[PDB]
């Protein structure tokens, strides 16, 4: 087999942004061998060494003032820039959950059934799910699975309520979602 | 619309 | 004729460039003029909503008389409350595709210390700059630009090209680089007419400029 | 609020090397190094943005020799293996035979190699199969998405086998519906 040891080298360009494009911070990383070893940050102004292996870098680019120069540009022509072209398909990308409710295939409590709401589908991650019997929202007694990200832009959350289900309850999953001026409801009758 | 990368750099030798 | 008139008014004749003047308050709704020593100057506008703010007030002017030598002097737009100014003057960042290659562009060729800047100047600045460099329009004064030859009806390598305005947080614009209109400047320079007025701060351009056979 | 990622890395002796844009932990797109094209996540990203494809080739080129002096200023040091962890699960709740998609999440892992084989009652399955791009993480380790689309039944059983050197031997994930 090839067992031969592995070198790595992984280089990051990150910008974040506060309030929209308001704020904007550059952070220019690399990595060695899951490592990193230098660094540019626009709330620096400069290369700065992370470890000592990288200082020969910071110290040749740091003498570089045309390359100093695009690096602080590149808040605006870089990070600006690429929000700006994105920003309808990504920031702006709205998905709506499509939200079931289901009592589980499993019943393990005896008498307390388990209800799921599954909310799936659905862009971008903010969410609020929340149960209710007979219209007043129930806390106790619930369990999620938190935000589930599926990796094609798309997440899904799993929330389940145990109860003792009597008759005549009417149970309520009610999903708040960007994607919707007004919750997504889904009913359920013990 | 065009995506920006930016450049990689040459180390120091 | 569009082509000589381009390339004249925009990159020969000096731009129109005076802080401080004040408008003088007349009865027009399109028009502010301002003494500028023995003459004076006339902006000419079509956005009452803007220009209502200007009247009677210390404005600073910059953009391009579309009369030229001899004549008396009017331009388009080119406004701006005086009095609001940065620490320094900022460069404008670029990104610039020349043929499909992409470089970025700092320098105090495109600049301003203008809290509130009209599109205009920087457009002026910006082919200013791209005459000197990439000799766009023709017969430029600096030699350089050699290597994209001269086919294009400029005698230049480019016959297509904009500059987009990408704001921060305004929706976004685009000039034609090489447009002529009927011909005349008072004719191409009215893309400028609507006193467009920026926050110097918060944008960068996205220019292309390239050759169509 | 948001983060823009561009992601870059080369791995030596694999000769290997990778370039995509992030945007809040989902890839916008990626470049195909040996068809020189730009490949958008998903599709109608490609409607609305560009990217020269070339640009990233460049960026490759300069960050092998990069790796090479790295290795050399380190008098060799390799990297350290950390295992993957692996998790089945599907798009959406199950009902049977209505479509619905096998999710095979890689997570936490570096180098950035792998063979990923879905199975299907003891046999690879190939049909539909899609793969994400090595993905970051901030801790500099790794993700990775693989996909089979299926029918559901209560007859099958699935296996997302997983190997990479972290691992003491080739990781087994089943999956059923039950
Ligand atoms: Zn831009």
């Amino acid at each position: 087999g090839d067992t031969r040891p592995r070198f790595l080298w992984q280089l990051k360009f990150e910008c974040h942004f506060f309030n929209g494009t308001e704020r904007v911070r550059l952070l220019e990383r690399c990595i060695y061998n899951q490592e990193e070893s230098v660094r540019f940050d626009s709330d620096v102004g400069e290369y700065r060494a992370v470890t000592e292996l990288g200082r020969p870098d910071a110290e040749y680019w740091n003498s570089q003032k045309d390359l100093l120069e695009q690096r602080r540009a590149a808040v605006d022509t870089y990070c600006r820039h690429n929000y700006g072209v994105g920003e309808s398909f990504t920031v702006q990308r709205r998905v709506e959950p499509k939200v079931t409710v289901y009592p589980s295939k499993t019943q393990p409590l005896q008498h307390h059934n388990l209800l799921v709401c599954s909310v799936s589908g659905f862009y971008p991650g903010s969410i609020e799910v929340r149960w209710f019997r007979n219209g007043q929202e129930e806390k106790a007694g619930v369990v999620s699975t938190g935000l589930i990200q599926n990796g094609d832009w798309t997440f899904q959350t799993l929330v389940m309520l145990e109860t003792v289900p009597r008759s005549g309850e009417v149970y309520t999953c009610q999903v708040e979602h960007p994607s919707v001026t007004s919750p997504l409801t889904v009913e359920w009758r013990a | 619309p065009k995506y920006v990368k930016q450049n990689t750099l040459k180390l120091a030798t | 004729i569009g082509v000589g008139n381009l390339r004249n008014f925009y990159t020969k004749h000096d731009y129109i460039d005076l802080k401080g003047l004040i408008d003088k308050n007349l009865p027009s709704a399109n028009q502010l003029e301002f003494s500028t020593g023995i003459n004076d100057l006339i902006s000419e506008s079509n956005n009452w909503d803007e220009i209502s703010k200007f009247k009677g007030k210390k404005l600073d002017i910059f953009g391009i008389d579309y009369n030229g030598p001899c004549k008396s002097k009017y331009m388009y737009g080119g406004a701006t409350l005086s009095g609001q100014y940065l620490n320094s003057a900022r460069k404008i960042p670029i990104n610039l595709w020349v043929n499909g290659k992409h470089k970025t562009i700092s320098t105090d060729k495109i600049s301003t210390n203008k809290k509130l800047v009209t599109a205009q100047e920087i457009d002026v600045k910006l082919r200013r700059y791209l005459q000197e460099e990439y000799n766009i329009y023709g017969h430029n004064s600096t030699g350089k630009g050699k290597e994209y030859g001269y086919k294009s009806k400029f005698y230049s390598g480019f016959n297509k090209g904009k500059v987009l305005f990408h704001l921060n947080d305004e929706k976004s614009f685009s000039y034609d680089l090489f447009y002529t209109g009927d011909g005349v400047p008072v004719s191409f320079l009215k893309i400028y007419e609507d006193n467009k007025i920026i926050e110097s701060e918060k944008f960068h351009l996205d220019v292309e400029i390239s050759y169509v056979d | 609020e948001h983060v823009i990622i561009q992601a870059e890395f080369y791995l030596n002796p694999d000769q290997s090397g990778e370039f995509m844009f992030d945007f809040d932990g989902d890839e916008i797109f990626h470049v195909d190094m040996a068809k020189k094209e730009t490949v958008w996540r998903l599709e109608e990203f490609g409607r609305f943005a560009s990217f020269e494809a070339q640009g990233a080739l460049a960026n490759i080129a300069v960050d092998k020799a990069n790796l090479e002096i790295m290795t050399k200023r380190s008098n060799y040091t390799p990297i350290t293996n950390v295992p993957p962890e692996v998790t089945v699960l599907t798009n959406s709740p199950v009902e049977l035979r209505e479509p619905n998609v096998l999710i095979c999440f890689i997570d936490k892992f570096t180098p950035p190699v792998v063979n990923v084989t879905w199975l299907r009652n003891g046999k690879p399955v190939t049909t539909g199969v899609s793969e994400t791009v090595f993905l970051p993480r901030e801790d500099h380790l790794f993700r990775k998405f693989h996909y089979l689309p299926f029918l559901p039944s209560t007859e099958d059983v699935y296996d997302c086998r997983v190997e990479h050197w972290g691992l003491d031997e080739p990781l087994l994930k089943h999956w059923e519906f039950d």
